[PDB]
RNA sequence: AUUGAAAUAAUAAAAGG
RNA sequence: UAGAUGUUUAAUGUUAAUUAAUUUAUUAUUUUAAUAUUUAAUAUUUGUUUAUACAAAAGUAACUUUUUUUGAAUAUAAAGAAUUAUUAUUAUAAAUAUUAUUUUAAAAAUAUAAAAAUAAAUUAUAACAAUCUAAAUAAAUAAUAAAUUAAAAUAAAAAUUUUAAAAAAAAUUAAAAAAUUAAAAUAGGGCAAGUCCUACUCUCCUUU
RNA sequence: AGUUUAAUGUUUAAAUAUUUAACUAGUGAUGGCACAGUUGUUCUAUAUGUACCUAUAAAAAAUAGUAAAAUUAUUUUAAUUAAAUUAAUAAAUAAUUAUUAAACUAAUUUUAUAUUAAUAUUAUGAAAAAUUUUUUUUUUUUUUAAUUUUU
RNA sequence: UUUAAUCAAAGUUAUUAUUAAAUAAUAUUGAUUUUGGAUGAAUUUAAUUUUUAAUUAUAUUUUUGAAUUUUAAUUUUAUUAUUUUGAUUUAAUAUUUUUAAAAUAUUAUAUAUUUUAGAUUUAAAUUUGUUGUUUUAUAUUU
């Protein structure tokens, strides 16, 4: 996929995807003059070329494409990023003890520091949209991420991470304030609120646990 | 070149600083707000190995390439253009009635690629073929003894059969239950 | 060395979820039946030339078998043997450069 | 050309290494209004010289006796010739403790022969071909392929090409009819005229650049390699493999000249870097060739001179791949001795007839002078 | 032959009906209300029921 | 020799099923096409595209009872100096201006007189005395000629005409720098 | 990096070979040598050869001296190579590098006085058969000359004493 | 020869330096009696 | 002057119709 | 635009003195040896039924544990036309074993094979009948510069014409015919020299 | 049922197969042994000697000195284009194109003009008579441009 | 459900190696297991010739019909060659390869650049009364 990730993906093709000089240059050669001066970079002599190149990711013009825009994917995706680039062995020694890990593990702490600044900068525009229909089970890990990356949770990203983090905080307390007087979510299939007691209690528990942290 | 000896650890990147063969970290020129900042090339690849592998597995398909189907590919293709677009309920049904081997090849593959999807959590009903291709495969060679001392080499061509079963919920199917009328003179005897 | 290297099925492009090789042994009844009954293949039990002659391997075959069993060379051991069970040794290079652990067997 | 009109530079700066252009008041790394492929300042290739080379002062050395340290004269009296520099060349010699003991004239014939490129080329062109493994340049021929002798098929009745005994260069087993065997090649000849003259114009360029430095002694106090590498740190010889390294013409001390090296230094002189060690002479043997007419047809080795120059002499390839030249004062005396009878025969008659007056021709054999050092 | 065939000419074979009426045709079928498998109208099972009455 | 096979290999993308695939057969084609564009451009493209224009300005002249056979001879008679592609631009975008021309060539209006040669002024012959102070008689007139032609061109408000308001004073701008 | 196609000039590699017929003959070393001229018989077939040996047959014993200019000598005694005090012989000339050793072949030399009219200082020379005026010049100057004609081993026993 | 094959596995003949020609071949005896070249060089 | 001959019936190579 | 009056390559190009974006100007139309097509929706394959003798050489893709003798030692199956192919490899012995491979639901030419007439077995007969589909499976062969064509008429070139030009209006597909296109400046007479031929008197180096 | 020939076969079941076509009646013969290439057998065919009698095998060079065929590199910077010819005692140059170099004056516009030397290169093919259409093979891109009328 | 029929293939694949060639002057009764086997002739390769011996010049001279030059220092080192550095340095470097990606112009017939028209010898060699001779090329990569 030329240009790599139009909006969603992290991958792209910049300065490491070369220019192959020995092949029949596929498309956008509107005119035959485009052999000695293809003059790509011009925006119209580029949309002709860039579109027919490595598939502008569409799975096949009717095949099933992935649902990456939704909070039900981005945030349990970001769970695996920091749960891998920072294994719990770093999380334990950071969360529990304040003592210095070591230079190596301090690099692995900063190696993943600027790995969040990547998956954020790429998939931030998506996070704000599905914030509307985002669910509390997923609005609750947004603070629980920047811990394993060891960052204090509270255009450029900083302007937009703030307003979003302020935006989510209210929507969490709304729901938590919507829980104390919770209507009947299911009078059928589960009219007895079981597993909803502890799981939503531990939410209210684990929500304020990060507040002092943040 | 030898990756076991010419590249001991691919996470590293050997340089020469002050005539010292030092091996720093390997990075990548990942993207930013408009800058290019280097991130760990082992970390940059742990995402893609997962964020992609975790992208596809949550796509309602079952991609399934069967290699080395014993048949020529030029003949296999012509009898896969029939199945293009057919729903799996009416592809296993129309491969089981045609006479050609290429359809017996698909049916056996369209069964192994059908139960495999069940363990993948896809329904057996709303399965519908999405992509089914034919690549040339490895070939054999019989000697072909001919007259007057001549000879040739009968090549026994095989092929590959790449197939992906998409899943569409709203796939409504034409009625095939409809018994004919002349058979509905089963009233006699019952 | 220029572009990232990920799982061989993700950026390469042909992403399958279950590859099946039919040339295996398990899938013999699946191929030996797919082909027609009219496709007779002779020499099912006996070959034509004499196979109890001794023969070499393919070029690529040795190349694989020389890297697996290199000690078959004369004097592959290390000329003085200084590593013994119970020694206190640390690794140097490669995977996990710098860990310390006592030898248990050599 | 001018294809690849896009996709070269990603349109963004790097993280902390890319700087935009402030303006014409500040200066970038590397910028210079002259085309320099090896750009060097006085920090990376610092010339070891009193002054800094310049168009004003003809050479970065003293041209007049500085009176705060004793003055030595050359061994043989100096007469100026065609390519000489026509000015005194007083060069401060150094000590193994990185000091400046005394100052000493330099013979303009050897060290003041103004360089010319159309002759130092002959020095390099000779080397780049002499310094060359010939025996590796061996390919098969048509008659070394071991194939059938008969035409591999009757040329007429067959639906093939008109070819017989296919062992030729067109085929993946044949070989060139006239291939490149070692003895076909050339070891070029090089006489004493154009070898000395070339070399003397290289020890001059090594002065005009300021990379020249006379040393009292090059002995290590012990034969180790530590005393070698420690001798370079104190005396300042960057000899790392990448940084420019020294060139060591070696001839022993001033009072004890010796054409061979010092076993202390020779054994410590071996270190995998930009160090060299050469014989303390610029002249070379007269070129002969015996197999000049392929008479000995059993020979291997190139045509031409069968008396090649040994690699450890002073050439033009290591005169520049090693930046600093490091001559010892013993080496100096031998240069002035062997080149003496050379500069005298290279004078006009009317001038060669004044030498017996000016004490140039005091014959150590007729007793008219005590024997020279 | 007198020459080689360009690809636009090997596809020319696939335009007419004699090619589509040999490869690219799908048969009408239906589940035998007893034999439970697909079937064409006319050809019957071996089961004594699928053979006495003719579904 | 040099087939220019580097350049002519990118072009193999926009050819039909055979030249696009096989590199050899594509070159013999793309080098046969490119060698006939340049053969048609420098040889035959003019004489054809140059007559689709002499047909459009002509057909646009029949709508006024005239034709190219007459228009061509009378666009020149009047010294009009219009390229035959310009008359097609007017006949298609400014239909009135074209018609306005077609009325001129049909009118009985005197064409502009041929440009004059170089006339010797009388003052060139007028015998000059031995006088060093005053200028030559011919320059005092030729210079006047140059400053009138200098003010007639454009409507330059020369500092809202701050320079000498009249000509006999503009020729005295050398006395402005005397004390 | 070009092909000197005769009658056509230098040509590029990869160029046109349609007009390089006689060039493919010269490279093969094949020499016709203008042999289509059967009609006109050259001087070769019609030239009576004198002297069953030849016009300048240098048979063994032929006394063919190598010419030594006299003016080359008088230039090397004032340049300073030759000491006019001593009887100048063939040994000095070789050692004074006045004349190379490729010049000296049996019998040694010959002193020729051409475009020389006077010799100011007396000179005493041992050469093989100086010319007449070369002799008179040296004799007229007080100096003398002798003709040291000797066998081969006389030359060697003298040049390498 | 590619890298190793029956045409190089075995060992046909090998070739050494070619002897020269007589240095003065081209002053053929047939001319040294017909002609005599005279005059100054050029 | 320095070998002399034979429809040497067939071949070959030429011309001519 | 652009040096010039047109046929002997440009290069410190990650300094063969470099080390993270070289994005390296690089390719021989044909004689090479490997692959890939096209002929190829193909030609040829296709296994439901016949009558059994022995040696040797011949092979040894090959196994054996199971009864060699009353000899000690030794050895007891298998081919050759390239093949699991037109085939009783037959020196010998023989006479009632059902003793274990042959697809297909069409039509023509052809190919084998077949009642009647101008004392014998024959004719010719290019006459009924009889055998030889297709599809399914499997797949080769020679051939291949490519076409933007190719119906049809019609003039133009040392020329023999591949083209081009005017004038036309020429649709796919399968099948079957071979009219045209893809295989030599030749056949026949009449003459004259030459080689072949015979023959020696005179010719040259024969050796035996 | 062993003996000199005719169709099919036409990469064919065969790198000579099946049927057609011309005479001799084993007390004398299927190989024993034997012969071999500037030559065997020879029932004398210059037939046959292991699927091309140029026998096969090996090693090699004179072997297209032969309308032989190939001969690897764009963007350039000097021209011509058929002309020459005497076998053989003392008479200025063969000619072509090519490479490399050289010199302006009795000799007019205040015009115009490729002469000379050295070396490389000699095969591009007429027989009758009569007689003393035209300039094109080769173009950097945009325009511009003067040779058209039917019987 | 309708598709009038057509129209396209661009630019990437794992996991294992240290072999060839030339060079080096220090070995040597034939490369691929245990003779005869009677105690005997099996297992014999010798002879004054450019030979596993390999030659520093251009002159003279045999018929100039092609031929062609002499110790270099006498037991002194141009010698027949590999090893406890993947032997050394240079030069060369490969399959098992098994890998593989997408709907723009037409729709009553003249060949790419999408304003719809116009424009067309396939090359090379061959042919110097044939530029237009009567050969060659399926394509790809080496």
């Amino acid at each position: 996929c030329i240009s790599g990730g139009g909006r969603g993906d992290l991958f792209t093709r910049h300065a490491s995807a070369f220019k192959p000089p020995a092949f029949g240059v596929l498309r956008g050669l509107t005119h035959s003059s485009q052999t000695t001066h293809p003059q790509t970079g011009q925006l119209r002599a580029r949309k002709l070329i860039q579109h027919a190149m490595h598939d502008r990711t569409l799975s096949g013009s009717g095949h099933h494409r992935t649902a990456v825009a939704t909070w039900s994917y981005l945030l349990p995706s970001l769970r695996q990023n920091v749960e891998q680039a920072v294994p719990d062995t770093l999380y334990e020694k950071l969360l529990t003890d304040e003592v210095p890990l070591t230079p190596a593990e301090s690099r692995q702490l900063a190696d993943a520091h600027r790995l969040l600044r990547f998956e954020l900068q790429k998939r931030i525009g998506l996070l704000e949209d599905s914030l509307a229909d985002a669910a509390l089970p997923y609005l609750l890990q947004w603070p629980a991420l920047f811990q394993r990356a060891w960052l204090r949770l509270p255009g450029a990203l900083v302007p937009r991470l703030a307003q979003l983090t302020r935006h989510v905080i209210r929507c969490v307390e709304e729901d938590l304030g919507r829980l104390e007087h919770g209507s009947e979510p299911r009078e059928d299939g589960a009219p007895r609120s079981r597993r909803q007691v502890t799981l939503e209690a531990a939410w209210r528990a684990q929500w304020a646990s990060l507040l002092s942290w943040h | 070149w030898l990756t076991k000896s010419n590249l001991p650890d691919v996470n590293r990147w050997e340089k020469v600083v002050n005539s010292q063969r030092v091996t720093e970290d390997r990075w990548a020129l990942v993207e930013e707000d408009g800058v290019m900042y280097q991130v760990n090339w082992k970390m940059y690849c742990e995402r893609l190995e997962t964020e992609l592998q975790k992208a596809q597995d949550q796509l309602p398909q079952y991609s399934f390439m069967m290699k080395a189907v014993p048949s020529a590919w030029k003949k296999l293709d012509i009898e896969l253009s029939v199945l293009r677009g057919l729903s799996v309920r009416e592809a296993m049904a129309q491969c089981k009635l045609s006479p050609r081997k290429g359809h017996m090849a698909v049916f056996r593959a369209l069964e192994v690629a059908q139960q495999g999807a069940e363990g993948k959590g896809l329904d057996k009903e709303h399965l519908r073929i999405a992509y089914i291709t034919c690549m040339p495969g490895p070939t054999d060679k019989q000697v072909d003894i001919r007259s007057r001392g001549y000879y040739a080499w009968k090549t026994k061509k095989s092929s590959h059969l790449l197939l992906t079963l998409a899943e569409d919920p709203e796939m409504v199917l034409p009625d095939r239950t409809a018994i004919p009328y002349a058979s509905l003179m089963t009233m006699k005897r019952a | 060395l220029r572009l990232p290297k990920v799982k061989p099925g993700l950026l390469k492009g042909i992403y399958t979820d279950e590859k099946i090789d039919l040339r295996d042994r398990e899938r013999l009844e699946l191929v030996e039946s797919i082909r027609h009954p009219k496709e007779r293949d002779f020499y099912q039990d006996h070959t034509y030339h004499n196979q109890w002659i001794a023969r070499d391997l393919e070029s690529h075959q040795k190349i694989q078998i020389a890297g697996r069993y290199p000690y078959f060379s004369p004097d592959y051991e290390i000329k003085p043997w200084i590593w013994y069970p119970g020694d206190t040794v640390e690794v140097v290079s490669g995977e996990g450069a710098g860990q310390r652990g006592a030898i248990i067997a050599v | 050309y001018d294809s690849r009109s896009s996709g070269v530079h990603d349109v963004a700066p790097r993280d902390g290494v890319d700087f935009m252009y402030e303006g014409p008041q500040q200066v970038l790394p590397g910028a210079h209004p002259l085309p320099l492929f090896h750009p060097d300042n006085s920090v990376t290739r610092p010339p070891v010289s009193p002054y800094l080379p310049s168009p004003q002062r003809p050479h970065p050395y003293f041209t007049t006796e500085l009176p705060e340290l004793p003055h030595f004269q050359t061994t043989r009296p100096i007469v100026y010739t065609v390519g000489t520099m026509k000015q005194r060349i007083v060069a401060p010699v150094f000590d193994l403790a990185n000091n400046v003991t005394h100052t000493r004239e330099l013979d303009p014939f050897i060290f003041g022969f103004y360089p010319e490129t159309e002759e130092m080329a002959k020095n390099l062109s000779y080397w780049l071909v002499r310094c060359q493994n010939f025996s590796s340049k061996w390919d098969y021929e048509n008659r070394e392929i071991w194939r059938k002798a008969k035409k591999n098929w009757p040329n007429t009745g067959m639906g093939m090409a008109r070819v017989g005994d296919r062992k030729n260069h067109a085929h993946p087993w044949g070989a060139h009819s006239k291939p490149v065997k070692p003895w076909n090649l050339l070891m070029p000849t090089m006489d004493v005229k154009t070898w000395s003259k070339s070399n003397r114009m290289l020890v001059t360029l090594k002065m005009l650049q300021g990379k020249l430095q006379i040393v009292e002694r090059l002995t290590l106090p012990e034969p180790t390699q530590e005393a070698y590498l420690q001798l370079c740190r104190t005396m300042g010889w960057d000899v790392r493999h990448k940084g420019g390294g020294a060139l060591f013409m070696d001839g022993g001390s001033r009072l004890t000249p010796s054409s061979e090296y010092d076993r202390a230094f020779f054994f410590g002189s071996f270190f995998n870097g930009r160090n060299k060690l050469v014989r303390p002479t610029l002249l070379c043997d007269e070129p002969y060739d015996y197999n000049r007419t392929s008479s000995k047809a059993r020979t291997k080795g190139p045509k031409g001179q069968k008396n090649p120059i040994p690699i450890n002499r002073f050439n033009a390839y290591d005169a520049l791949t090693h930046d600093t030249l490091i001559i010892t004062e013993g080496a100096l005396l031998q240069l002035e001795d062997e080149m003496y009878t050379h500069k005298l025969a290279m004078l006009p008659p009317h001038i060669r007839a004044q030498l017996p007056e000016r004490g140039f021709l005091d014959s150590e054999v007729l007793g008219d002078v005590p024997p020279a050092l | 032959p007198k020459r080689k065939k360009n690809p636009m000419q090997l596809r020319r074979k696939t335009y007419g009906l004699h090619f589509k009426e040999r490869y690219l045709k799908l048969e009408e079928w239906y589940f035998c209300p007893l034999c439970a498998e697909p079937k064409k109208q006319g050809e019957w099972c071996r089961r004594e029921d699928c053979r006495q009455i003719k579904p | 020799y040099y087939r220019a096979t580097a350049e002519l290999d990118r072009l193999r993308g926009m050819l039909r099923g055979r030249a696009r695939l096989e590199r050899k057969v594509g070159l013999k084609r793309i080098t046969f096409l490119m060698r006939t564009q340049t053969r048609y451009r420098v040889e035959q493209k003019a004489h054809w595209e140059r007559a689709i224009v002499r047909k459009n300005v002509d057909s646009a002249a029949h709508e006024h009872g005239s034709g190219w056979q007459h228009l061509r001879n009378d666009l020149a008679r009047q010294n009009l100096m219009l390229l035959p592609r310009t008359q097609q631009q007017l006949a298609q975008y400014e239909p009135l201006a074209f018609r306005a021309v077609m009325e001129l060539c049909a009118s009985r209006v005197a064409p502009p007189p041929p440009p004059m040669t170089a006339q010797v002024p009388e003052e060139a012959y007028a015998t000059r005395p031995e006088d060093p102070k005053v200028a030559h008689p011919a320059a005092r007139r030729q210079l006047e000629e140059c400053v009138e032609r200098m003010l007639c061109t454009g409507r330059s408000d020369v500092l809202q005409r701050e320079g000498p308001r009249t000509t006999q004073a503009w020729m005295d701008a050398w006395k402005e720098y005397d004390l | 990096s070009g092909h000197n196609v005769i009658k056509m000039g230098w040509m590029k590699i990869g160029g046109s070979w349609k007009y390089s017929r006689s060039y493919n003959d010269a490279r093969r070393g094949f020499a016709k040598g203008q042999w289509q001229e059967r009609k006109m018989t050259p001087r070769f077939m019609l030239a009576p050869r004198v002297s069953a040996g030849g016009p300048r047959n240098r048979y063994e014993g032929k006394a063919s001296f190598s010419r030594l200019s006299l003016s080359k000598l008088l230039w090397a005694v004032d340049t300073g190579r030759l000491n006019p005090n001593e009887t100048i012989t063939l040994y000095h000339l070789r050692n004074a590098k006045v004349i190379a050793d490729r010049e000296v072949v049996w019998p040694g030399m010959v002193l020729l006085a051409g475009n020389v009219e006077r010799v100011p200082y007396p000179l005493h020379i041992e050469l093989q058969n100086a010319s007449a005026k070369a002799i008179q010049l040296l004799e007229e100057a007080g100096g003398s000359f002798t003709n040291v004609y000797m066998s081969h081993e006389g030359l060697y026993q003298e040049l390498h004493p | 020869p590619k890298a190793g094959c029956e045409e190089i596995t075995r060992q046909g003949r090998r070739v050494v330096l070619k002897p020269q020609e007589y240095f003065a071949q081209h002053r053929m005896q047939v001319w040294q009696m017909r002609f005599k070249e005279m005059g100054p060089p050029f």
